[PDB]
RNA sequence: ACACCCAGCC
């Protein structure tokens, strides 16, 4: 870690003067590997690369009893067939693996877009709105636009949909301190909505004739597929609810 | 501060005190010889940095070949014009890199840091 | 010191006053957020001799479900509390029929008054504390996570739904700070609410071993 | 972490880190002494003759039948400022540990020359020997002012966002809000969360033991995962969550810290085999 | 070759002010830098430059 | 470990006639705080050949034949106007006050050898015999060479000493001018003088068995050929 | 790979694996001295002006540099600068010294050690006296015409212009890199090599 | 068998 030591009484080598702190004695090479390295930093190059060589074979006769370790120490941990992880004793290490239930394989990086943006923004970009006509006209269509306007119901469900998103994102916040939004999750929602818009050719400018009602719905619907802890008593409820918290 | 010893058996002498006269007496410990003491201390610590490594480099230091030398530092005695500098090298304080210089004059070697 | 003393006097009493409204012991929303200087008006300033006495600063608590359910929390004066001491603590629960309390102690206590508390328990329940490790409510450090005793009740329906065994659980030991913070014994389950960076939530279980 | 106006305002920074550093009577005494002394008046010393002259007119139990052995001291300047005390606090410091049998002489902190000397009051070899023995031990084991754990306590703005506080405005905008940290060089984690003007909520210790044996076992979990997290992640490498957290849930699955080795496998309830397999096989069979 | 000169330029001047941190040392001119001895600072130094 | 600043001398005869001995004259870390322990300073002690456990350096100092303490740190200490290596010294002399005279420090070396015995002459010879013949044999094996000796061991416990205030840096095991190279000479001879040994105990035991049968004997059946060839060919072949 | 192998080991060849740096090869010129008696260096220098240890009082040794041989305390000199040229000037010339005999003086500490054993490790190295070599145009034209003639490496060491210097009293020596190249006159890295 | 070297790849 630190410059070439003073080997000799007070020297690198014994071409330099007693005392010398500077760049060429304590091994500074200024060559390239071009210009070919004088003798004295050829000898302070080849110091490094022993360094280094020292550190490659001798780092593996401990990296390996502590792998070996590892492994011996939970040889037999393994999630059995109640989604539980237990050991050779059948001891619960986890009630469900990784906290969620979900292989490493098959779950992605991806940004939580509630933990970051202001109270402002937040609401200017997740609040649906439906008192401006023009442009709710401009994104849907003209009888989903008259349904909206039109029904009563359908805009207190979507006042609850953004109330119940102000709460997850109370609750993200809480979850996440530091503020990164980037998390590991099984199912990459962005690319698979990027894969709908080119599998149906998608128009992103014509208006959609998605009703925000079946939005909601559809959501709620699939909520109830995404299974992680099954059951219907209240423990098995409040466990699957905190096993997708996140996802969901 | 100040070591010596007595002259019967000569052992290590050691401080002690009576209470008839109140005054300091160096006496050995191992024969039964005494003297009166004439500075008054017995253990004097030095904790901070007061080595004063000028009286103690040795001032043939300058007549050896791997030390630098240098032509900006004339001896204050004799005037040369040359002197060897060099630094400590020396525990309990492990930092102060100043420079100690010698005077290479031969019949010289008056020792002054800068 | 003086103005230190009494500051660490105030610091004790309110961790003394989250723990039993942790537990689930009724205390007045005010104790909970006691001033320094409100507590040195009502109780004093300045106990380098004898204003605010510790034998003062005894608190009686009661439970919310049944106001019969009572303790008291002691502040021993000396360092190093004895057989003596004990003995005449909990004659004065006997005169008040009073099953828990705790014993804040400066210092230690002896090994004949650590063998005295653990061998009554059965009768009445004591708890030691060093008034070292209650000048802060550990409960609320960012690495603790929420703990909850859960009611016989709760963990035979545990049981019964996982099918478990009684000591397939996680173990926590009788002694963790957070265990003789929430006051629990062997057989007492913990619900620990975490916050997980997979799951958002966990919720794990400890048995008290 | 500073809790109060600390986080922000230096000085008051640095007042917290003198009153966790670790400060014994070692560092701040330029060279003690043994001086001989028969009596007071007199002295033995020139520089200490007219300010000990005029201390010792009052008898407050410093004159009657005290000893003739003086120990002179001669704090210095640099290093008394440097750690900001003064004699006053010493002299307490010293009557408290050695009760009234070790009464304290000092003039000022306008002298030039910092002196302080120790007698021994009338209440086995020698008083010489028994001067020297305490003076090694006041030099050594006496507390000025800190922790005795904490040994070189360190102060430094964090530029990384990571260990900054981060905290939600009034429009609940993440703000990466700057504050002063501490980082010590010793673990005495329950007496400095305990301290006047320090966070007890975000102090945490890289130690193990420390919190396992101070705040829980769920907090050593937590503690022993950010640990692993911040050892795998230093260089950039990334592992899965779910591994961590399987093994930070092993070693804390049995309610105590249970070390991977055989001091910590062997130890569990699992079967011979699986331990004469790992380790120490004729000893398990 | 304007880069060859400019390289060798470059490491002309770290020397340079390698020296100068040298000569600064050596008259005792150097200020510790907090937390760290006055053989760590001229360490530091070196090593930034 | 224990000691702190510690310093040893693997001393090895000129001939190498025996094997390498070493001396470890060392200095106790300030870890004691009884009750004069750390007051007065570290102790130093000396791990002499063929002794069991530790002996503090002035006992040795003594048993070599100097009495008075100002001998003792003639040797030690060659500058007197210099307070703090007499300071640091002041410890060993205050251990070795209970022995007063070379015989009483000759039964203490002696005490603590291979074998404790029962009388007290033998010791002292096995003390005076080990402090002759095995404590620094490459400055002296003779009779008397004592003197010699202890100039040595005080030259060991300044080097000590200074090592201790700082005044010297403490030696590097790599400074490779502190390693020598053995090469086929030497190694060769560590093997053949052993060896030769062998052949004259060999002949030694059958000469004995012919004259105490009464017979004069002849010399060339004494010689066993076989010992120096198939040792030294045993060595070479296997490497052992 | 310490700083004292220069010149003695190879700072490359050594195996990789559990071998690592305990397993060196010498240098291409690294010569490892069989060793000598000490006797004639004791009887010179019991002839020249050093006194006996026996000889002389305890107070005098403070001033006076330690001689030491083959690791044995010998006696005291009181002009160590005169002894160490006298003793160079006779390896030099291949007198009673040996040429494979290491000669050190620690100057900082007043001693002055003479190794004789074997076992050390020693280079060739060319002399400098006065910022010149002491090797000539004369010597390499001798050398040039090795063939049908004497001249060898050892008349190169008993003429003086090459000697054995030991890894250990390199320690207390200048060495220039390239003659024409360091010892050339400019602003002066050193002017004592 | 066993032992000891050397060597290869990390
Ligand atoms: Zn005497
Ligand atoms: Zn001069």
């Amino acid at each position: 870690g630190k410059r070439i030591p003073f080997g000799f009484k007070h020297r690198t080598l014994p071409h330099f003067i007693k005392d010398d702190y500077g760049p060429e004695s304590r091994g500074f090479v200024e060559n390239s590997y071009l210009a070919g390295l004088t003798p004295t930093e050829f000898f302070f190059h080849a110091m490094g690369g022993r360094e280094g060589l020292i550190d490659t074979a001798v780092k593996t006769a401990e990296t390996g009893y502590i792998q070996r370790r590892l492994i011996k120490s939970m040889e037999s941990v393994m999630v059995k067939y109640d989604a539980t992880v237990r050991n050779s004793i059948n001891q619960v290490v986890q009630l469900r693996y990784g906290e969620d239930g979900l292989a490493g394989e098959s779950v992605e990086f991806q940004n939580l877009a509630t933990l970051k943006p202001s109270n402002k923004a937040f609401e200017k970009k997740f609040r649906f709105d439906y008192t401006n006509e023009r442009a709710l006209r401009r994104t849907l269509q003209e009888d989903l636009v008259k349904d909206v306007l039109s029904n009563a119901h359908i805009q207190n469900e979507l006042e609850r949909e953004f109330e119940r998103m102000r709460e997850d994102r109370e609750v993200l916040r809480v979850i996440f301190p530091t503020g990164d939004s980037k998390v590991v999750l099984p199912c990459n929602l962005l690319r698979m909505i990027w894969n709908a818009q080119k599998i149906f050719h998608i128009n992103p400018r014509l208006p959609s004739d998605l009703h925000p009602i079946k939005v909601v719905e559809g959501v709620k619907e699939l909520s109830k597929k995404l299974v992680i802890v099954n059951g219907d008593d209240p423990l098995s409820r409040q466990a699957q609810e905190n096993a997708t918290l996140l996802f969901n | 501060v100040g070591i010596r010893f007595c002259q019967e058996c000569n052992n290590m002498l050691y401080p002690k005190e009576d209470k008839e006269n109140r005054i300091l007496l160096y006496a050995c410990r191992n024969c039964d010889y005494q003297q009166e003491a004439d500075n008054s201390c017995i253990y004097v610590n030095k904790i901070t940095h007061e080595v004063d490594e000028l009286t103690q480099i040795i001032a043939d230091v300058s007549q050896d070949p791997t030390l630098p030398r240098t032509e900006d530092h004339p001896c204050q005695k004799c005037g040369h014009k040359e002197a060897v500098f060099f630094q400590s090298h020396s525990a309990r304080a492990e930092d102060a890199m100043r420079l100690y210089y010698v005077c290479t004059a031969p019949h010289c070697g008056h020792r002054w840091t800068e | 010191d003086d103005e230190e003393e009494t500051y660490r006097l105030w610091k004790i009493r309110k961790t003394i006053m989250q723990l039993c409204h942790d537990r689930g012991y009724l205390v007045t929303q005010d104790e909970l957020d006691q001033t320094l200087e409100e507590f040195k008006a009502q109780f004093g300033d300045k106990p380098s001799e004898g204003r605010p006495r510790r034998t003062d600063l005894t608190v009686l608590v009661a439970h919310n479900d049944d106001p019969t359910d009572q303790m008291f929390v002691f502040f021993p004066e000396e360092p190093k509390v004895g057989i003596k001491t004990i003995k005449v603590y909990c004659q004065r629960m006997q005169e008040e029929n009073i099953t828990r309390a705790l014993i804040v102690v400066q210092q230690g206590m002896t090994p004949s008054a650590k063998q005295s508390l653990v061998d009554m328990a059965p009768k009445y329940i004591l708890e030691q504390f060093l008034q070292q490790e209650l000048l802060i409510n550990i409960t609320e450090h960012e690495l603790v996570p929420e703990h909850v005793v859960m009611t016989k009740e709760e963990v035979t329906e545990l049981l019964a739904r996982y099918k478990l065994r009684e000591n397939q659980l996680p173990r926590i030991q009788a002694g963790d700070p957070v265990a003789r913070y929430f006051g629990i014994k062997r057989g007492q389950v913990v619900k620990i609410i975490r916050p997980s960076e997979t799951a958002g939530r966990y919720i794990t279980y400890r048995l008290v071993q | 972490f500073l809790l109060g106006q600390s986080a922000r305002d230096a000085e008051r920074a640095k007042d917290i880190l003198c009153r966790l550093e670790h400060t014994t009577l070692r560092k701040v005494t330029a060279n003690t002494a043994i001086y001989y002394d028969p009596n007071p008046q007199s002295t033995v010393v020139a520089e200490d003759q007219e300010w000990v002259n005029v201390y010792y007119e009052m008898p407050d139990f410093d004159v009657a039948r005290i000893s003739p052995w003086l120990l002179r001291v001669e704090l210095d300047r640099k290093h008394m400022t440097d750690r900001k005390l003064t004699m006053e606090q010493i002299a307490e410091k010293i009557n408290a540990g050695f009760g009234d049998d070790l009464n304290c002489i000092f003039n000022d902190d306008n002298a030039e020359k910092l002196v302080l000397r120790i007698r021994i009051m009338n209440s086995k070899m020698d008083d010489d020997v028994f001067l020297r023995c305490i003076e090694s031990n006041m030099l050594t084991d006496m507390t000025l002012q800190g922790i005795e754990q904490i040994s070189k306590v360190y102060m430094h703005l964090p530029q990384t966002d990571n260990k900054k506080k981060i905290i939600i405005t009034e429009d609940g905008e993440f703000k990466a809000l700057q504050e002063w940290i501490l980082e010590t060089d010793g673990v005495s984690l329950m007496r400095v969360l305990s301290e006047k003007d320090v966070d007890p909520v975000r102090t945490t210790s890289n130690d193990i033991v420390e919190i396992f044996t101070v705040l829980g076992i769920e907090a050593v979990r937590k503690a022993l995962e950010r640990e692993l997290y911040h050892v795998i992640s230093f260089d950039g490498s990334y592992v899965n969550y779910r591994h961590l957290a399987l093994l930070c849930d092993t070693m804390t699955c049995r309610g105590h810290l249970m070390a991977i080795t055989r001091h910590g496998v062997n130890r569990q309830d699992t079967g011979p085999l699986m331990k004469c397999s790992f380790e120490e096989t004729v000893d398990v069979l | 070759s304007k880069t060859y000169q400019d390289i060798q330029n470059t490491i002309k001047k770290a020397k340079q002010d390698v020296i100068e941190v040298i000569e600064k040392a050596h008259n005792n001119e150097l200020e510790p830098t907090p937390g760290n001895t006055l053989r760590q600072t001229f360490e530091n130094q070196v090593n930034r430059i | 470990s224990k000691y702190a600043y510690t310093g040893e001398c693997r001393s090895c005869l000129e001939n190498s006639s025996r094997p390498t001995s070493t001396i470890w004259v060392s200095m106790l870390a300030r870890g004691g705080q009884g009750a004069k322990k750390s007051a007065i300073g570290q102790r130093i002690v000396a791990t002499l050949p063929y002794i069991k456990q530790e002996v503090p350096i002035i006992i040795v100092f003594r048993a070599l034949g100097f009495v008075s303490d100002r001998d003792i740190l003639e040797h030690i200490i060659y500058d007197f106007e210099d307070p703090e290596m007499m300071e640091m010294v002041k410890p060993s002399l205050d251990e070795a006050f209970v022995i007063q005279e070379q015989n009483v420090a000759l039964n203490f070396i002696g005490s603590r050898g291979a074998k404790p015995g029962v009388t007290k002459e033998k010791r002292i010879k096995y003390a005076k015999e080990v402090l002759q013949k095995e404590m620094l044999p490459h400055v002296g094996v003779s009779d008397f060479c004592e003197t010699k000796k202890a100039y040595f061991l005080g030259y060991m416990v300044h080097r000590l000493l200074l090592a201790a205030l700082g005044r010297r840096e403490l030696d590097d095991r790599d400074h490779y001018g502190n390693k020598r190279l053995d090469l086929a000479g030497p190694l060769l001879a560590f093997l053949f003088r052993g060896m030769f040994k062998n052949l004259l105990k060999e002949v030694r035991i059958y000469a004995q068995k012919f004259i105490d049968r009464g017979k004069d004997f002849n010399l060339e059946l004494a010689i066993k050929t076989r010992i120096i060839s198939d040792g030294l060919k045993y060595s070479l072949a296997t490497g052992n | 790979l310490h700083n004292t192998l220069w010149g003695m080991v190879c700072p490359a060849e050594t195996p990789e694996g559990h071998a690592v740096g305990l397993v060196k090869n010498l240098a291409l010129m690294a010569y490892i001295s069989v060793g000598s008696q000490p006797s004639p260096i004791l009887e010179f220098l019991e002839e020249w002006s050093m006194e006996n240890l026996e000889e002389i009082s305890p107070a005098a040794i403070a001033d006076a540099t330690k001689i030491f041989v083959n690791g044995c305390w010998v006696g005291i000199h009181k002009d160590p600068e005169q002894l160490m040229n006298t003793l160079r000037k006779l390896r030099r010339q291949m007198d009673i010294i040996v040429s494979e005999v290491s000669m050190i003086r620690d100057i900082r500490e007043r001693e002055i050690r003479i190794y004789t054993d074997a076992g050390r490790i020693c280079r060739p190295l060319l002399i400098v006296e006065k910022q010149k070599l002491l090797l000539k145009k004369r010597h390499i034209d001798q050398l040039k015409e090795r063939e049908y003639n004497n001249y060898s490496w050892q008349d190169l060491v008993a003429s003086g212009v090459v000697e054995y210097i030991d890894t250990l009293e390199e320690e207390t020596v200048m060495l220039a890199m390239t003659p024409d190249d360091l010892q050339e006159k400019e602003v002066a890295y050193c002017s004592t090599y």
